[PDB]
């Protein structure tokens, strides 16, 4: 087959840069008698599928941004972003059309570089109706901060709790380039109802001290 | 040009599933429809492709033992059947008009994939619970809670709603179930004029909902 | 040399 390689497997650069994926290709994609390589180059975004950018290496898609350019011929192609935007946070795949099996590459992520947002914190108590069920799940939510990097820890009546909490984070925005993440802490309804106050406590990079959201049951 | 796809589905190990991928805005004839496949963490796979006009197909040496592409013009569908289903084959499945290059025109339409669980696990609706709200912006949302397979899809207001909203990636909870929360700033006058509701679909176990988020 | 049946919507004599 023909093996489709990228390089960097990921990129980093501020809004407004230039950002650079290369895909070589184990054989030539070009054919002389017609001077046309058979490459495409696609986006795609998580939960989406990939939309074509690129093909016959070179030949910009119909709809998409000038800033997007397609280069190279034989088995080196490059795909260029000129003016990095907010909107092209995603990841990058080439793709060739000149053999059976069509194959693919194995992807460059393109993340964005901007300032420090601190996360904005909210904190969501039990729903009536979940504690009917005898579970207890508590929510703390974190809004929209540059870096990704932040840690929250759950507190019940001020004990720093561990083992019963978990989260996740965002892909990264396509308008503003922050991340948000959601930390769920469940108890018993029994044990919810032993304690009163049910803080979550977060420090980022954006803080100076660390941020408490709670509540008392 | 619009391509729509089947349902989320799960399977078992052995078992059989045919994914469905209708076609819109274009003479259904013309061009060939392909089969893509996208493991988690790991590289696009073609499978194969079926010409929509004489039903001519091709198939990867990967799927041709497994793999059958059919379609249907007069319903301007085509389908996509897998027999004996490893584990490997979790994977999101999309059809696609791969790079359709012509003299005329150049264009190139996927489907929304469809995502398919070959696990031994039972399948588990989830319970929807709200995130209760309570200056200018407040936030409020759903727990989507306790459900296998993924995915779990979540709109808010019907899909008028979009601004602000994040909907994060699923947990794996200790109990093997899957759990998630969907959030949106919305203004703080409208906790009292306006309404929200999030609508949750989990289509393995038929799952529909309409939660409305109150203070 | 490219198969034109690898992927039938490419028209090689297209730009």
């Amino acid at each position: 087959d023909i093996v489709m390689t990228q390089s960097p497997d990921s990129l980093a650069v501020s809004l407004g840069e230039r950002a650079t994926i290369n895909c070589k290709s184990s054989q030539s994609v070009l054919y002389s008698s017609n001077n046309k390589n058979y490459l495409a180059w696609y986006q795609q975004k998580p939960g989406q599928p990939p939309k074509l950018l690129v093909y016959w290496a070179s030949t910009r898609e119909s709809g998409v941004p000038d800033r997007f350019s397609g280069s190279g011929s034989g088995t080196d192609f490059t795909l260029t972003i000129s003016s990095l935007q907010a909107e092209d946070v995603a990841v990058y795949y080439c793709h060739q059309y000149y053999s059976s099996p069509l194959t693919f590459g194995g992807g460059t992520k393109v993340e964005i570089k901007r300032t420090v947002a601190a996360p904005s914190v909210f904190i969501f108590p039990p729903s009536d109706e979940q504690l009917k069920s005898g579970t207890a799940s508590v929510v703390c939510l974190l809004n929209n901060f540059y870096p990704r990097e932040a840690k929250v820890q759950w507190k019940v009546d001020n004990a720093l709790q561990s083992g019963n909490s978990q989260e996740s984070v965002t892909e990264q925005d396509s308008k503003d380039s922050t991340y948000s993440l959601s930390s769920t802490l469940t108890l018993s309804k029994a044990d919810y109802e032993k304690h009163k106050v049910y803080a979550c406590e977060v420090t980022h990079q954006g803080l100076s001290s660390p941020v408490t959201k709670s509540f008392n049951r | 040009v619009q391509l729509v796809q089947s349902e989320a589905e799960v399977k078992k190990p052995g078992a059989s599933v045919k994914v469905s991928c209708k076609a819109s805005g274009y003479t259904f004839t013309r061009y060939a429809m392909h089969w893509v496949r996208q493991a988690p963490g790991q590289r696009l796979e073609w499978m194969g492709w079926i010409k929509a006009g004489n039903g001519d197909t091709r198939y990867s040496q990967k799927f041709q033992g497994r793999v059958t592409i059919t379609r249907d013009t007069s319903a301007s569908t085509v389908y996509m059947e897998m027999s004996s289903l490893r584990s490997e084959d979790t994977a999101v499945y999309y059809c696609a008009l791969l790079t359709v290059i012509t003299s005329d025109d150049a264009f190139d339409i996927w489907g929304q994939g469809t995502m398919v669980t070959v696990s031994l696990a039972s399948t588990k609706g989830p319970s929807v619970f709200p995130l209760a709200p309570s200056g200018g912006t407040a936030a409020l949302g759903c727990l989507v809670k306790d459900y296998f397979p993924e995915p779990v899809t979540v709109s808010w207001n019907s899909g008028a709603l979009t601004s602000g909203v994040h909907t994060f990636p699923a947990v794996l909870q200790s109990s093997g179930l899957y759990s998630l929360s969907s959030v949106v700033t919305v203004p703080s006058s409208s906790l009292g004029t306006q309404t929200y509701i999030c609508n949750v679909n989990h289509k393995p176990s038929n799952t529909k909902v309409d939660k409305k988020v109150e203070p | 040399n490219p198969d034109p049946n690898a992927n039938p919507n490419v028209d090689p004599n297209a730009n």
